[PDB]
């Protein structure tokens, strides 16, 4: 009664406005209300009066129909429905040449082994033969049909955490349709893990699967280690010879967030930058205040020849080429990473004549990159060859340019379609250029730095008609003939920012305008010397509260010098350039690192002064005796060098010879919650809640939850192109649904969604058109737990600004300490094997005075922090027994640090006396302040009090813990 | 004496033509010289080979020339002609044929026929001559975006891989979606474009898949209670569905979906099983013309939302393209001759399809005004032979089903006209060939009846047929038929061998002088299926024994056969693929479908005259007497 009306409503309107009053009368997860929807409406007023009368109707028809039901609305009929179309993948892909062996027909007769797959399903052999005096035949088909009928489904999640806690399902179907089946199922043991199953006695049960039936049967693992770890769980069928066994690995990542930690790039140039010919770098030791607990750092020093020498190298390879950008890809602009790295890569070793130190296959392994980049990025093309960033947006005259600018310069190396590089040119001049020269932006603005801002209207469109001038002047030579109006275009653009350059202030506008007018030849006179007056301490062109911009500002400056013929000028601009990498050692975003490589490769191919190097490079760490030495010479193999050391110490390089290099130092470890608390330019709120019961939640989803997040901007203008990158917790993924309606409608609240695998927790990125600085923007999506986990660690949203990663604000979420998702899914002896990790008067003098034990407190514990990941015990020191390797005094604080598995182990007591002794590997940080690790080595036991001591329970322990006290500081250890 | 030669009308170059010579009532040992010219100059003599006519061969011998392919010869302006020059002792016969290089032949297999993005395509592309034998030769491999962007340009000789171009390619994540095409072309031929098509689509994972069964596959207008569909949901590993199914209906308008929103019905499916019913008065009052007559010619759409009983998935599925009409066969008269012969039989073949194409199996069929009923087979064809009359009358035929359980007006019915075959001189000299309609496969034998008419003072004049068989645009088998004075009906029986895979074309003429003293020459033909089979033979089999349930991960051992120097290409699909997409797969039939478009005949039989049955057949004649046929310019058939 309620679909009967949605769609008479409907029927009211034609072609595409129907589509707009559809999407009106849709669920909407955050309950916006129908004037809030309709802010988020991009194709005009006409749709959205459409989706306005829609919206209102069936929003008062409900609450009419509701206020009157006391005396599903499931209607996507869609017209265009997606079939089934995964299926196994082919096999069997040969050519069998060996039928020389005749019989009284000259009929060949082959033999041939073949192993099927795991797929149950019916597989289907063909054959096609080609016979040099009897021509072509097809096979009849032959099918093979694969099928065992007990088979076993094992449900391990994504990733789990260290010392976290869940349970595993292997499901066992049986398909016998009357025959039931008597199974015994058994999880094999694995030291990595913590079971049930133990090294002297397997974990065995008895399960009986009915006739055309599954069962599950759960299984309680605690990971131990960090790494890839297998799952493999057996059964055999009763009085039958069906077995089967599945084998899985089952991640568990370390705990923590991982956090890459740029700790210096310098510039290698002994010439320039060297005392007497040497140049002396100090490199200090990064500070790991946020780290996590009982993970290891790894510190890691790159040499560089020349600055160009690791996006280079990585830009050949396949799978270096995806870690040059630290942004996800997957929309217009982001994909051009398989690309515009690799053109203007082998465009250098082009003009350098360098690939005879790599591979001969190497240039065409990198022409193949090249030419899956180019059918990646021809399914952002849209129907007028224009581009837009996202499947359903309007075409963006920014992005439209960016693909007319790598297409050209690819289409020297790759075949690249010329008409439909030209067509695309084409719609460029016509659809978006306006007579006085400017290019018109009519899709969603990507980058920040094309819109003229406020009461200027000095700056609007300089940035983007320059833009828009450097890609059709690449495509210059290849769209000639095509477009008989490139020639004029190219000039009215060059006319506008030639006559508008007095008016420009910001260091990025005039800087991307001088390169369009340097390729022109039009940057001389008053343009020239504002140009060069611009930019500040002569080597970079950089403003405030900009990181990744002035990095692109000041590479299109060097690229304007460069064209200019202006090679006495760019060294210091090429030396700044080069030690821009905040982001890893590298340059973050995709823009950024794009516009750097292309200015320090041109550096190097036009000034070919690189052929006399001879780089003598010396490091010297403390934790070293020798001090590591290598030599960079133009001829000797590859052009970079690396260290590592698991040591955070500060340490000195020192530098000899000739040439211009790069030194680069990054710490990769694991960071804890505090360092995150940091937020830029972005507000975040995050917070998660058990669903209602009425809602509709999966088959083997146990619970469900609702996630709402929050995010505004703390800028003058919108935040173009943001992303947030939603971590999910351990078991839990989010509602497809949800997020196809929030992705799919005319009221589009996110621009494409997508999950990220090769991550460290299943991790959902959300692609965002803008992000408002006026009004908060919140979303709503449901997740779905799909099993019990005892110990749940949070999960995190990240939201920043794509093309500025210093713009970001990170925030975590739990849920509640009543949910019953920190109590441990253990029962007993597994629980016991869980608490390991955490932790009779002879035997107290033996345990104290082992080698490696370095103190002995006593001491009393005065707060706890109790954290999502690990328990704080303040406790100050009473009594000291045994002096270590920290310098502490009596009732000085101590922090003590174990994991959520020892809340329930230790049980301690605030207020309480306890005598703590440990090793001194669980020592943690540096002096004034080192932490203590209660580990698997450490000695936890209760002491009592004065009043405690009286009674007769407690009388003996408490003469055996003064007679342990005065024996171990009189008489110590015995030697 | 009349001398007589017969060539197919287009030659080709660097091949075996076969050029046939025959003296009518040549006497002791005639030495006969073919020679081909250059048109229109004669100046080389491109080639020369020798025979000769007596009694042993029965003045009929054959002669092979090969026309060599000069710089002449491949210039790309206009058709080229040869001249070829037959010279019976002292008397030549001299006829201009029209001439093609030809030996383009490119066949893609792709390994299936829908994709995921991240997907390999597994392709291969087989390098074949004019007689379908190996060629090696360099080919220009393109795969297309659905838009015809080129992604991919490969060039590969198959020279040393013997004629299978065996090659892959990666589908990267981020892609067009639609219909991609591969493109081949030979190097030397980049005109002759041969194209394969497979689709990409997206990941669909359902955890139950729905089918959407109509009860019947066709909508009857005048039904008055509706079209029932049955709603079968399962799982993919083979359970039950129980939940709610939410089915709208709507009717195809050629290129226009009009959704019936009055027939939205909500269904339960209790044990996967659920029905929706589309009354007929929401299928008149939803579409905007409510006519009976205004619907015929148009399908019927349905969309069925299934969700299981604890809200967990929902996974839709659609039924598109029930047609809305009375009839459920379609007659069609494709397969049957356009020309009858008079007080002679003429056999006629009737295709009866089903409304989606596919071929309507054991539907009686009945001749209005004769009465003759016959069946069809599995191939939708039936054959009923109908008596004509000693008449030159324009013979129409009307053609209708006769299916019990469906009603006089929902029966198919289609009207047809023939035309009689003209004689020289409104003389009564007839030539019939019948022909028993079996599927013939390799190894029958077909008794070809040869039935005489004439007038009686004409009939002993007659002492044997000639006969020819073409199959595949050329010459397979000539030879002669005799025949005794008195005899009405002379049989030659004909073993089908592998050579006449997949149809056949057997002409047959006699000469005479007539009444008043001038050269008849009257002539027949017929077209014949041959059974889909192979020129060699590839089987593949099992090794082992013939087990029906295997296990993952158990070795079974492959038998396969073929020919001696074959060279076998492999691969293993998984059959919910195969029956998916089926157009774009290469089947067998595809293989004999490429090679029945390129005939030299154009109609399955008779013709207008003498000079009508050797060029609707693919001959053409030139005698000493000046009978000939005309000149072929265009290799193609007209068609409104
Ligand atoms: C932070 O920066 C580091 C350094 O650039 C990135 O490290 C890279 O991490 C991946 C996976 O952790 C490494 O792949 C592994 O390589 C080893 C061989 O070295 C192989 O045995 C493994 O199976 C695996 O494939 C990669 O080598 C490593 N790169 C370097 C130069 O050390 C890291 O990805 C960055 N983290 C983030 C969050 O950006």
């Amino acid at each position: 009664q309620l679909m009967e009306k949605r769609m008479d409503k409907a029927g009211q309107y034609s072609s595409d406005l129907r589509k707009c009053c559809e999407d009106g009368m849709r669920d909407n997860p955050m309950k916006f209300p129908c004037q809030r929807r309709a802010q988020f409406i991009l194709q005009g007023d006409a749709c959205v009066k459409a989706f306005l009368d829609c919206c209102e109707y069936i929003t008062q028809l409900r609450q009419q129909h509701s206020r009157d039901g006391a005396l599903d609305d499931d209607i996507i009929p869609e017209e265009d429905i997606i079939s089934r179309s995964q299926f196994p993948e082919s096999w069997l892909w040969t050519v069998i040449e060996d039928l020389k062996q005749a019989d009284k027909n000259g009929i060949s007769t082959k033999l041939m082994n073949v192993f099927l797959k795991d797929s149950i399903t019916t597989w289907e052999i063909l054959a096609v033969s080609l016979s040099d005096k009897k021509g072509i035949c097809v096979a009849d088909p032959y099918e093979v049909t694969v099928m065992q009928d007990f088979f076993i489904d094992l449900r391990l999640p994504y990733s789990v955490v260290r010392n976290e806690q869940v349970e595993i399902r292997a499901i066992l179907y049986n398909y016998r349709e009357a025959e039931n089946l008597k199974v015994r199922v058994e999880l094999l043991y694995n030291p990595a893990f913590c079971s049930l199953a133990t090294a002297k006695k397997r974990h065995q049960q008895t399960i009986t699967i009915p006739a055309r039936s599954s069962v599950a049967v759960p299984y309680v693992i605690v990971p131990l280690k960090i790494g890839l770890h297998e799952v493999e769980v057996k059964a055999a069928v009763y009085n039958h010879f069906i077995s089967d066994g599945v084998k899985k690995t089952l991640k568990v990542v370390p705990e923590g967030v991982r956090v890459n930690k740029t700790v210096a790039v310098r510039t290698l140039n002994p010439e320039h930058l060297g005392q007497g010919g040497v140049q002396r770098e100090e490199v200090p030791a990064a500070d790991l205040s946020d780290q996590v607990p009982d993970t290891e750092s790894e510190t890691k020093i790159l040499l560089q020849g020349t600055p160009v020498a690791q996006m280079t190298e990585d830009a050949i390879d396949g799978e270096r080429l995806k870690h040059l950008i630290q942004t996800p890809s997957g929309c217009g602009e982001q994909n051009m990473i398989g690309m515009t790295p690799t053109v203007i890569a082998v465009h250098y070793l082009d003009s350098t004549d360098q690939w005879e130190k790599f591979g001969l296959e190497k240039r065409q392994e990198s022409l193949e990159l090249i030419r899956k980049g180019y059918t990646q990025q021809l399914a952002f093309r849209q129907k007028s060859s224009a581009y837009a960033a996202f499947q359903y947006r309007p075409p963006s005259t920014w992005l439209t340019a960016y693909v007319v600018k790598v297409f050209a310069l690819a289409a020297n190396l790759i075949a690249i379609d010329s008409k439909d590089l030209c067509e695309t040119v084409k719609w460029l001049i016509l659809e978006k250029q306006k007579p006085d020269g400017i290019f018109q932006e009519d899709g969603p603005v990507i980058h920040q730095e094309m819109i003229g801002g406020f009461r200027d209207t000095r700056e609007k469109d300089v940035s983007l008609t320059a833009f828009v001038l450097i890609a059709l002047h690449e495509a210059k030579d290849i769209c000639e003939a095509q477009v008989n109006s490139l020639g004029r275009s190219i000039a009215k653009a060059g006319d506008f920012l030639e006559n508008h350059y007095r008016e420009l202030r910001r260091p990025y506008t005039v800087a991307i305008a001088a390169y369009a007018l340097a390729l022109l030849g039009k940057l001389e006179g008053d343009r020239l010397t504002k140009f060069l007056n611009t930019a500040k301490e002569k080597n970079r062109w950089e403003e405030p509260n900009q990181k990744l911009y002035n990095v692109e500002a000041t590479s299109y400056a060097l690229l304007a010098l460069l064209a200019r013929k202006d090679y006495d000028t760019t060294p210091p601009v090429v030396r700044w350039l080069n030690e821009q990498r905040y982001y890893g050692g590298g340059y973050g975003s995709t823009q950024a690192t794009f516009m750097v490589f292309q200015a320090l490769a041109q550096y190097q191919k036009d000034v070919p002064d690189h052929k006399e190097l001879n780089l003598d490079v010396s490091i010297q760490l403390p934790s070293r005796n020798s001090a590591v030495r290598h030599r960079i010479l133009w001829e000797s193999a590859s052009l970079l060098r690396s260290e590592e050391t698991k040591e955070n110490e500060r340490f000195t390089v020192k530098a000899e010879g000739k040439g211009q290099g790069t030194l680069s130092v990054v710490t990769v470890y694991h960071a804890k919650l505090k360092g995150k608390v940091s937020c830029k330019k972005f507000d975040l709120r995050v917070s998660i809640r058990p669903a209602p019961e009425t809602v509709k939640k999966p088959q083997d989803a146990k619970g469900s939850m609702i996630l709402d997040i929050c995010t505004k901007y703390l800028g003058d203008q919108d935040a173009t192109m943001s992303i947030l990158d939603i971590s999910m917790m351990t078991g839990f993924s989010p509602d497809v649904e949800d997020l196809k309606t929030l992705s799919t409608g005319v009221d589009r609240y996110i621009s494409k969604y997508e999950m990220n695998r090769d991550s460290n927790k299943n991790t959902l990125i959300i692609y965002l058109d803008k992000v408002s600085h006026t009004v908060e923007d919140c979303l709503s999506f449901k997740v779905h737990q799909y099993f019990n986990v005892g110990l749940i660690q949070p999960g995190a949203v990240k939201v920043y600004s794509y093309y500025n990663l210093d713009e970001t604000c990170i925030r975590f979420y739990h849920p509640d300490k009543e949910d019953g998702m920190l109590s441990k899914l253990c029962h007993k002896d597994t629980c016991r094997c869980a608490e390991e990790n955490c932790f009779t008067l002879e035997d107290r003098l033996d345990k104290a005075c082992e080698p490696g034990v370095d103190y002995v407190y006593k001491t009393r514990l005065i707060q706890k922090k109790l954290e999502d990941d690990f328990d704080e015990y303040i406790m100050v020191i009473e009594n000291i027994i045994k002096s270590g390797s920290d310098e502490v005094q009596v009732k000085q604080e101590r922090k003590f640090i174990s994991h959520i598995k020892c809340r329930e182990a230790l049980k301690l007591k605030e207020g309480a006396h306890y005598l703590v002794w440990g090793v001194s590997s669980d020592l943690w940080g540096e002096k004034p302040k080192i932490s203590y690790i209660i580990g698997k080595d450490t000695w936890v036991e209760l002491w009592p009090e004065a009043e405690e001591c009286q009674d007769e329970e407690n009388q003996k322990q408490c003469e055996d813990l003064a007679n342990f006290t005065e024996n171990m500081v009189v008489f110590g250890c015995p030697n | 004496p009349m001398y007589s030669m017969i060539t197919p009308n287009i030659l080709r170059l660097e091949s075996e033509e076969t050029v046939v010579l025959e003296a009518h009532g040549g006497q002791g040992t005639i030495q006969v010289s073919v020679t081909v010219h250059d048109f229109p100059a004669k100046k080389q003599v491109l080639s020369n080979e020798n025979t000769q006519l007596n009694s042993n061969n029965g003045y009929l011998s054959t002669v092979t020339i090969k026309i060599p392919a000069s710089k002449e010869l491949k210039s790309d302006k206009g058709h080229k002609f040869v001249t070829v020059v037959a010279t019976f002792g002292n008397v030549q016969v001299e006829k201009v044929v029209l001439i093609s290089l030809q030996s383009g032949y490119l066949f893609i297999q792709t390994d299936k026929t829908i994709y995921t993005p991240g997907s390999t395509v597994l392709y291969r592309v087989f390098t074949v001559d004019h007689k379908l034998l190996p060629v090696g030769q360099t080919v220009f491999i393109t795969i297309e975006t659905p838009d015809g962007i080129p992604v991919k340009r490969d060039s590969k000789s198959s020279q040393n891989q013997f004629g299978i171009l065996t090659l892959s390619w990666n589908i990267p994540e981020l892609v067009n979606m639609g219909v991609w095409k591969i493109k081949a072309y030979y190097e030397d031929s980049p005109q002759q474009v041969f194209s394969a098509e497979f689709e990409v689509k997206e990941y669909v994972l359902p955890s139950f898949e729905v089918q959407l069964e109509p009860e019947e596959k066709f909508y009857y207008i005048d039904d008055p209670d509706g079209l029932k569909v049955n709603i079968i949901a399962r799982f993919l590993y083979g359970e039950q569905v129980d939940g709610t199914a939410f089915v709208i209906f709507g009717v195809q308008d050629g290129d226009r979906r009009i959704s019936l929103t009055h027939s939205l019905t909500r269904v339960p499916i209790n044990d996967g099983n659920g029905e929706a019913i589309l009354k007929r008065q929401v299928l008149l009052n939803g579409v905007q013309p409510s006519r009976a007559d205004a619907l015929v010619g148009k399908s019927i759409y349905v969309s069925a939302t299934v969700i299981l009983q604890s809200g967990s998935d929902m996974v839709e599925a659609e039924r598109t393209g029930i047609p809305i009409v009375t009839s459920p066969y379609q007659i069609h008269f494709t397969k049957t001759p356009k020309f009858f012969k008079p007080a002679m039989p003429f056999d006629l073949m009737v295709y009866v399809t089903n409304p989606d194409g596919s071929p309507a199996r054991h539907i009686p069929v009945v001749t209005q005004g004769s009465n003759v009923q016959s069946l069809t087979q599995d191939d939708g064809v039936a054959k009923l032979s109908i008596n004509t009359q000693n008449k030159r009358d324009p013979l129409t035929i009307t053609v209708r089903t006769k299916k019990d359980n469906i009603p006089e007006g929902r029966q198919a019915t289609r009207t047809m006209q023939a035309l009689p075959y003209n004689t020289q001189g409104n003389s009564n000299n007839y030539l019939h060939l019948s022909v028993p309609r079996v599927e013939l496969k390799p190894g029958e034998t077909l008794n070809v009846n040869f039935h005489l008419r004439t007038d009686p003072g004409e009939q002993a004049k007659i002492r044997y047929y000639t006969y020819m068989i073409m199959n595949k645009g050329k010459l397979l088998k000539v030879g002669r038929q005799y025949r005794e004075p008195g005899q009405d009906l002379v049989v030659l029986p004909l073993t089908i061998t592998s050579d006449f895979i997949p149809s056949f074309r057997l002409v047959a003429y006699y000469t005479l002088i007539n009444a008043k003293g001038q050269r008849e020459v009257v002539a027949d033909s017929v077209w014949v299926d041959v059974k889909d089979s192979c020129m060699g033979t590839l089987v593949v089999k099992n090794g082992g024994k013939e087990e029906k349930h295997h296990r993952p991960g158990q070795q079974i051992t492959l038998k396969i056969e073929a020919d001696q120097g074959a060279r076998v290409g492999l691969v293993a699909v998984d059959k919910g693929v195969f029956v998916l997409n089926k157009k774009n797969k290469l089947t067998q039939r595809k293989i004999w479908d490429v090679v029945e478009k390129a005939d030299i005949g154009c109609t399955p039989g008779s013709g207008r005259n003498y000079a009508g049955v050797f060029t609707d057949a693919g001959l053409t004649l030139k005698t000493s007497q000046g009978l000939e046929t005309q000149q072929r310019a265009d290799p193609q058939c007209p068609q409104p």
